[PDB]
């Protein structure tokens, strides 16, 4: 699971 | 609200409207130009040449030109001259072969300043700000034999040169596009053409190719 | 200006055929297009409604979903098209133009009519059903609605049409109060609210015939029963 | 042909100069008395209510 | 010659006892008798409809006699009838010529007229069985530009042209009745009367005239001007008109009394005047400038009462309905609005 | 941190400016779309951007709790992929507006009898289906995990140990969103300058202006976002490397959202007469 956030 | 025909009505008014806007995109598809002259400035043989008021139509490498030519007015100027105020361009006519002569009404005045005086009218007009001019000087086989026999001396008389063509077809030119006072708005081309040519069509098509690419180069804000 | 129609023959109870009207003589694009049908011996009724530019169709509640409308522009023709013909579907068929603007004249010409033989809603009510008269006098006709006709808009929307033997409806006054065009100033209508009346002040021998009475507020057309006018 | 341009011009004088006039007093109240007068049917002058005007929106 | 200079000399006495009879019956100014009465308020008026469909300058307009309906000319070629009340279009007809200066309807309401800048005036005529706007007559016997045409009757016209005279017409036959001469420059506008006995024209050398149409000779001649004449309209009564000059100035005179009553202008004002008209009580005058919005005038105290500012470009055509409820405006932002 | 409050201060400063600009370049430019083709290549760009405008506060908001969501579930899987697909549209538009004016100064004689206003509706519905073709990807692969630690819950991206089909998406968003436009970019201007300064009546200064400022512009704020992005996507979730990315992830993102605020600035300034055309309007 990765942390990616709100946008990318 | 409305009847059982009030929304006939309003139908007909969606049809005609709708034909209206297809017919008004269409009017767009077409090139204008204004012809302007002094009468026995070459007009006829140009009119001929690149084919109240007469209209003529002609289609050159898919470009469609609608030729306005107004010399049969004999009125006001400046009472029906404001009707061409977003035309393309004005094409331009000026007999060199005619600094001898003088005019019929008075033997003062010659048929060359009335030319210039017409020229600075049409070129300094509030209506015709950013307009391009597309100057013609016609008949210069003539203009070649009689300056031999006469001197350039009578038209002007503060020239000085060889007294050869190629000098007084340049003076000619120059004295004629020291007229403008603009010189950053407005752009003008000169061009020498005889009774028998072929390439005008050209000179005219390159001149609203011209115009058309920066009118567009305008539109976009990129000007 | 004529409309010319045909394709009516004899069906079985199951069957279908298709009629055709052709115009010749004005704009064909800009005038909306009817049908009426009037049963042998009885009275006449409508039947469909297409608009110019094809945008608008009405039918009617007693054929919807049974017949087509179509109509060609560039060939100037109005079809009609039928898929399963009852008992009742046995008549003659007229064509109808009409065209609506600010001061128009919609049902101006009727043309002629064609034969098809098998083997809430306003109603029109006029009592009166047969007249004798005298050439020289006055006539005085009346037509009875169930609902008041006046539009907020200032318009009343009436219509009155005469029927001679052997010939076809011709236009006499639109609007109640409004004069056709090809017609003697004798005519003249008048009414108000639910009760209209048509006069003729002077009779001549052109005058015999069947009169009738219809309604515009809203679809559908109905019409009433005709006033005979005997000699 | 200057002297019948001239004769036309002075017969056109004779023809103009001798009509009948009046004072400026007679022709002002004549306006001001049609304009009292016809001033009660102008909508544009008064405004009109909004109940009986056609352009209301 | 000498023949010459003495018939000059005989013009330039006539002109003098002209000039002394005119002074001679002045005897009062418009302004100390008017001075005494209730000016008018300040006028609003608010844009009831708008009218899109033009893609060019919109240069005549022209109401009709129910007060319902007007004509709209422009140069794209399309003349175009309206319907003010639901702002529908009832007719749109393209012209041969798109060089189109003026536009008349007939009071019957039979038929429309158009023309400019091709010396021909062109018939329309609306109510036809084949359900189009077909043409009907085409008047050529000019040699200058048509600058305005109104209709007498349903077979008589009268156009002004700028070949310096104008001309009475015949629609069934097609020839001149009648050929009014006397200018000297352009003729830009002609106003008929009510009662159609005679009527006014206005040209381009400063002066006005008045010509009675059945027998065929000027009778009147005003001058006071310094430039071109655009506008001219009758008073609603029949003895007075008003006219309106490129030197942004309008004056008001007489008929009876061929005298100048009075002058409109402001120092503020440097443009020049397209189109005047009157009320129906001939109370205000409302006049079209070129500096974008039109003002009106209270006809009496020559007093500014308030300005219709709601155009983008020049006005260049202002009618009002023979009803007086309404007022008609043109640009050439190729829009139509209607004031109340 | 630091790269926290200097992203919440751009975020701050283009939510404010771009939504007025935004809303005022689309309210001018709808009542224009009738008569100018010009209006409506422009018209979807403004909507683009002000929705993008629009979807700040959910980032904003975000930062400030430490990268919590409580929104749910759907709108996790919902949110994002539309957020991207405006972006994405932005971009296309701009690309497409480049075209447009290199085929205007170029061949002119064809685009005066055979061009009209359908033309320009068609390119942007392509441009939208090519940006939601885009970012179709982001709609599947989205989960959310929760903390049974100390509360907290988690967007993000799991791939089921599958790392050929992340690199392979990102490859594509990477060459189908940087690279292309750009040089489709690039190419029509500098020809456009090429053609426009070869005779002297186009000869102008002002073409030189925007086009520097447009390219310069995009290139300078676009390209930090995309190389940590495809420099994120290569590694693995384990690194300090990775952890150090993450550091500076919200700056990136604040610093190719400027570009939403620089766009339609050029608009205005660049523009004849716009006060006179938000006059009329």
């Amino acid at each position: 699971f990765k942390p990616l956030a709100a946008x990318r | 609200t409305l009847s059982a025909e009030d929304k006939a009505a309003v139908e007909r008014s969606k049809m005609i409207d709708r034909n209206l806007r297809e017919d008004g995109e269409k009017a767009a598809r077409e090139v204008k130009l204004l012809l302007l002259g002094a009468g026995e400035s070459g007009k006829s043989t140009i009119v001929k040449q690149m084919k109240g008021i007469v209209e003529t139509h002609f289609t050159f490498k898919d470009l469609h030109f609608k030729m306005f030519d107004v010399g049969g007015q004999r009125s006001e100027r400046k009472k029906w001259i404001h009707c061409f105020e977003g035309v393309t361009a004005i094409i331009f006519c000026v007999a060199l072969s005619d600094y001898d002569l003088v005019l019929a009404e008075d033997e003062e005045m010659n048929r060359m300043h009335e030319s210039m005086k017409l020229f600075d009218s049409i070129c300094n007009n509030k209506w015709f700000t950013d307009t391009s001019i597309i100057l013609f000087l016609n008949k210069k086989d003539l203009f070649e034999e009689k300056i031999k026999k006469s001197p350039l001396t009578i038209c002007y008389p503060e020239y000085a040169g060889s007294n050869t063509y190629e000098e007084a077809a340049a003076y000619i030119q120059c004295q004629f596009e020291d007229l403008n006072k603009r010189k950053d708005t407005k752009e003008i081309y000169t061009h020498f053409t005889c009774a028998t040519d072929t390439k005008n069509v050209q000179f005219v098509f390159d001149a609203v190719t011209d115009v058309i690419i920066k009118n567009n180069l305008k539109d976009c804000g990129l000007f | 200006v004529q409309l010319v129609e045909s394709g009516g023959g004899l069906v079985q109870p199951g069957g279908s055929r298709k009629l055709s009207c052709s115009a010749s003589g004005f704009a064909f694009s800009s005038f909306g297009m009817h049908w009426v049908r009037q049963a042998p011996e009885k009275g006449l009724e409508w039947v469909a409604y297409i608009s110019s530019g094809s945008g608008t169709i009405y039918y009617a509640d007693t054929v919807k979903g049974r017949f087509t409308i179509s109509r060609d522009d560039p060939k100037n023709t109005l079809f009609l098209q039928m898929t399963s013909l009852r008992s009742e579907d046995t008549a003659m068929y007229y064509c109808v133009r009409s065209i609506y603007y600010y001061g128009s004249s919609p049902f101006d010409f009727w043309g002629q009519g064609t034969t098809l033989t098998v083997s809430s809603d306003i109603v029109m009510t006029q009592a009166t059903s047969s007249v004798p008269v005298t050439p020289g006098e006055s006539v005085s006709i009346s037509c009875r609605s169930s609902k008041s006709l006046l539009h907020s808009n200032g318009n009343t929307y009436l219509y009155w049409f005469l029927q001679r033997p052997g010939q076809s409806p011709q236009l006499l006054i639109y609007r109640m109060s409004n004069l056709a065009s090809g017609v003697p100033d004798r005519f003249s209508g008048s009414g108000s609210g639910t009760a209209f009346t048509l006069t003729i002040s002077r009779l001549e021998a052109e005058d015999v015939g069947v009169y009738y009475c219809m309604q515009h507020l809203e679809y559908p057309l109905t019409f009433g029963a005709g006033t005979k006018l005997e000699l | 042909a200057s002297i019948a341009q001239a004769r036309k011009l002075v017969e056109q004088l004779k023809m103009e100069a001798n009509i009948d006039r009046i004072k400026v007093s007679k022709a002002a109240a004549d306006l001001m008395a049609y304009c009292e007068a016809h001033a009660k049917e102008d909508p544009l002058l008064t405004p009109v209510p909004a109940s009986e005007n056609p352009f209301r929106e | 010659g000498s023949e010459l200079d003495q018939l000059r000399q005989e013009a330039e006495q006539l002109k003098n006892q002209i000039r002394d009879a005119r002074k001679a019956c002045a005897d009062a100014t418009l302004s100390q008798i008017t001075n005494n009465i209730d000016p008018v308020g300040r006028i609003q008026m608010r844009t009831r409809r708008t009218l899109r469909g033009h893609l060019a300058k919109i240069y005549a307009m022209h109401w009709g006699t129910d007060s319902r309906l007007l004509v709209s000319a422009s140069q794209d070629g399309k003349l175009i009838i309206w319907d003010s009340y639901t702002t529908n279009k009832v007719h749109a007809i393209p012209l041969r010529s798109s060089w189109v200066m003026t536009c008349a309807y007939a009071p019957s309401g039979n038929y429309v007229a158009c023309g400019g800048l091709d010396n021909i005036c062109s018939i329309y005529n609306l109510k036809t069985r084949e359900g189009n706007v077909r043409v009907s007559r085409e008047l050529a016997g000019h040699t200058g530009y048509l600058s305005c045409c109104r209709f007498l009757d349903d077979n008589q016209i009268v156009t002004s042209s700028g070949d310096t005279t104008c001309a009475l017409w015949d629609i069934e036959t097609g020839q001149q009745t009648t050929t009014f001469t006397g200018h000297t420059g352009d003729v830009m506008s002609l106003s008929l009367a009510p009662d159609t006995r005679l009527f006014v024209s206005g040209a381009c050398d400063a002066s006005a005239k008045l010509w009675d149409v059945r027998e065929g000779m000027c009778r009147q001649t005003f001058t006071g001007h310094e430039s071109d004449i655009n506008a001219i309209c009758f008073f609603p009564n029949g003895n007075a008109f008003a006219t309106g000059s490129d030197d942004a100035t309008c004056r008001l005179f007489d008929l009876r009394a061929d005298q100048e009553l009075m002058t409109y202008s402001h120092d503020n004002i440097i443009c020049g005047i397209t189109s005047v008209s009157f009320s129906k009580s001939g109370r205000l005058l409302l006049a079209g400038y070129d500096d974008f919005n039109c003002n009106v005038w209270d006809a009496l105290k020559a007093d500014r009462a308030g300005v219709l500012a709601g155009h983008d470009n020049r006005v260049s055509c202002l009618g009002v309905t023979d009803d007086g409820m309404a007022v008609a405006t043109g640009s050439w932002d190729s829009f139509l609005k209607i004031w109340n | 941190r630091v790269p926290d409050i200097l992203a919440l201060v751009i975020f701050a400063v283009v939510f404010l400016v771009g939504v007025l600009g935004n809303a005022l370049v689309v309210w001018v430019t709808a009542f224009e779309a009738k008569r100018t083709i010009n209006a409506i290549w422009f018209l979807n760009l403004a909507v683009a951007d002000f929705l993008s405008c629009l979807a700040l506060p959910i980032l904003f908001t975000s930062i400030v709790q430490h990268h919590h969501w409580p929104f749910g579930g759907a709108a996790c899987s919902i949110l994002p992929s539309l957020i991207l697909l405006n972006m994405y549209a932005s971009i296309l538009l701009l690309a497409t507006i480049s075209a447009d004016r290199f085929l205007l100064v170029f061949k002119p004689i064809w685009c005066q009898n055979f061009r009209g206003a359908g033309l320009a509706w068609i390119a942007c519905a392509v441009a939208w289906g090519l940006a939601l073709l885009l970012t179709i990807p982001s709609f599947l692969y989205r989960v959310v995990r929760e903390e049974y630690f100390p509360p907290k819950v988690l967007c993000g991206v799991d791939y089921s140990h599958d790392k050929r089909r992340e690199r392979a998406v990102a490859i594509v968003r990477l060459v189908l969103g940087f690279l292309w436009p750009l040089l489709t970019l690039t190419i029509c201007y500098t020809f456009i300058l090429l053609r426009t300064w070869s005779r002297r009546a186009t000869r102008s200064t002002k073409t030189l202006k925007v086009v520097v400022a447009v390219v310069a512009s995009f290139f300078i704020f676009w390209l930090p976002y995309q190389v940590t992005g495809i420099m994120m996507s290569f590694l693995e979730p384990s690194s300090p490397t990775f952890l150090l990315l993450k550091k500076l992830d919200s700056l990136c993102v604040s610093f190719a959202y400027i570009n939403c605020c620089i766009n339609p600035i050029i608009y205005v300034v660049a523009g004849q007469g716009f006060q006179g055309r938000l006059r009329k309007s």
